[PDB]
């Protein structure tokens, strides 16, 4: 750790969490074929851990939930995903632009 | 009718097809949680370590384990083959020697 | 011997019905081949523009009558009655006027539009069964119609019964019927008349009448629910709210995906 | 087709009618606003009042 | 084996002799070959019998 | 009918000219199309290396198949003659037309 | 359905019979009102309605 902590600079705390979120999801789409459960709790479980997390890695967090997940979850569940990360600029857009 | 069967084989003769230095400690891996499953029982008593460790063994998904392999070996030997053709190798250890 | 026809009590009859394969069902204009007795049913079909020709492998005709005319023949629907020229005649007699055709269970009689798809058991008023000494014993939906029968009620569920031509009836155990029905299985197979089938243990729950039983087909099929256990049975219903409707969950998009993080860091390094 | 319900009985077409609102993204172009709206709108308020 | 013990839906065999035991065992999911040598079958009755 | 059959049939008979070592690929989809119209639709759930190759097989009709490998083998035997024009013949004993 | 305004059908025995949507423009003719339901009827080349 000593040694990768050598290289990367400052980076290498954005490329951990990118890794490690990109290995369990791996698993979690090899462990799909059996347990048909997994895809919908496992994405709600991943939406309500992301709030956990710097803006610098949720970014990437979100991007790669949004490439993998997508084609094999149901629509009502991205709506969802959409509508809970986009009400943080919603209500800003709402006061500064709408409100009275 | 069902299926299942011949599609685990086919995903066990794929791996076969794609062999690398891993798939040794894969083999034993279906070994162990095999022998395990066949006696189990007789030579467990005391050490909760030792229960432990032959639960996980017995736990491990190895019917899904293999497809994950599958993957991790394709991307390596996209990246070794894009080595030799674009770029070549100096070492005459390879065994790159059929051609 | 050559069939004949007949118009005694012309007067009686509001309309006819087919009965094929020992199971009264509707008629359709498509359908080519009838054995009739009746000639007023020539100018029923003809109003509807059918033509048919007559043979005795083709289903009967019987006539929808208000009046008790005949007498009842066990394991034969509705009633039999012979002319004077020795020619016999069929007829389905009614209590009230909203009837059809009607099928038996063994505790309450139902109407259908289809035997395949409905909860019938037997078409028949009286129908005689082997004991156990291989021995005919005659058994009614009411007694009164022949003395010495057995009212249905009696019969029991996940019971072997066997009639005096060989066949099997095996009805499994209900706690509800109506237009929603919940039924209980066993390992064993449930024969009803003319079709026997195997299932398996468990609970099925339906939205309509029609006969269910716990196997894969009824569980492909629209408003069949079934399960192990109880509790089973609520998880497997609210699976497919959070489930694709498929098997187009292909997972070749994990190359896809694995292509942003071997780019992000190739290019955090460089 | 578009705008074209079926089933095999009045309830089994009125439970078919929301077979496109479980089927994975992608399968309508123009009227997928609508179905967004319908499912956001009750979303929104089920979550945020109750 | 001259001991008395309950019945389970397991067995498969029994020395049938009374008629009724055909109807109750099949209430139970089970199914049986009789055969003499298979354990027998017993009834309880509260009138004093036998 | 003639106009709507004899044109496939024309089409098959003209793959056969541009022949190549992936000519057994697509003699082989084609057998797979007609072989899981009348079967199949069975053999459940489980597995995915079964279901994704029914899936490559059922993904367009033969003709199509037929046309998008014709294109790809028109291109390669346009490319084998463009080397041919300009680099040379190894049979330079008959002389050919380039000597 | 119905390609013009009046039409002629083939009767059980095979004889031609006028029809049209209204009695009044030929007489002799029967109207399509009278037509039932789910009902093969034949015209003079064979074309089949139902």
């Amino acid at each position: 750790f000593m040694r990768f902590r050598r290289a990367f600079g400052e980076y290498s705390h954005v490329v951990a969490f990118n890794t490690l979120l990109f290995l369990m999801s791996f698993t979690v789409l090899c462990l799909t074929p059996v347990y048909s459960f997994l895809p919908g709790v496992y994405s709600v479980i991943y939406l309500y851990l992301t709030f956990y997390l710097t803006n610098d890695v949720s970014f990437l967090a979100h991007i790669q939930w949004m490439v993998m997940f997508t084609p094999l979850v149901p629509f009502w569940i991205t709506i969802a995903y959409i509508i809970c990360i986009s009400t943080k600029h919603f209500y800003w857009f709402f006061s500064n632009y709408l409100k009275r | 009718w069902d299926l299942t069967a011949f599609g685990l084989v086919a995903e066990w003769f794929l791996a076969y097809i794609l062999f690398t230095r891993f798939f040794y400690v894969l083999g034993l891996a279906a070994i162990m949680q095999l022998f395990f499953s066949y006696f189990a029982v007789h030579f467990i008593s005391n050490s909760w370590l030792m229960w432990l460790i032959i639960n996980l063994v017995q736990m491990a998904p190895i019917s899904a384990m293999v497809r994950m392999y599958i993957f991790f070996a394709s991307f390596y030997y996209v990246w070794k083959s894009y080595v030799h053709v674009v770029d070549g190798c100096n070492s005459s250890t390879c065994m790159m020697c059929y051609k | 011997h050559v069939m004949s026809k007949h118009t005694d009590f012309s007067s009686e009859i509001i309309g006819y019905k087919a009965i094929d394969g020992g199971v009264t069902r509707d008629i359709a204009s498509t359908d080519t081949c009838f054995a009739n007795k009746h000639a007023d049913f020539d100018t029923w079909f003809s109003q509807r523009g059918g033509s048919y020709t007559n043979d005795k492998a083709c289903p009967l005709i019987a006539a929808v009558i208000t009046r008790e005319v005949g007498f009842v023949v066990p394991g034969l629907p509705g009633t039999i009655l012979r002319t004077t020229n020795g020619d016999f005649l069929h007829f389905l007699p009614r209590v009230f006027s909203a009837v059809g055709n009607i099928c038996y269970t063994p505790s309450k009689l139902i109407e259908y539009t289809d035997f395949a798809t409905s909860a019938c058991v037997l078409a028949a008023e009286c129908t005689i069964f082997k004991d156990a000494s291989g021995k005919p014993v005659p058994y009614c939906y009411d007694t009164n119609v022949l003395e010495g029968s057995v009212a249905y009620e009696s019969l029991r569920p996940d019971t072997r019964y066997v009639l005096m031509d060989g066949s099997i009836i095996q009805f499994p155990n209900t706690y509800l019927e109506g237009s929603v029905r919940v039924v209980t299985t066993f390992d064993s197979e449930y024969c009803r008349h003319g079709t026997c089938e195997r299932s398996e243990a468990g609970v099925c729950v339906s939205t309509s009448g029609r006969w269910v039983l716990n196997n894969d087909y009824y569980r492909s099929l629209p408003g069949v629910f079934c399960g192990v256990d109880a509790v089973n049975l609520l998880t497997n219903m609210f699976t497919p709210l959070i489930q694709p409707i498929g098997a187009l969950d292909i997972s070749a998009s994990i190359v896809a995906g694995g292509i942003v993080a071997i780019v992000v860091t190739c290019l955090a390094y460089y």
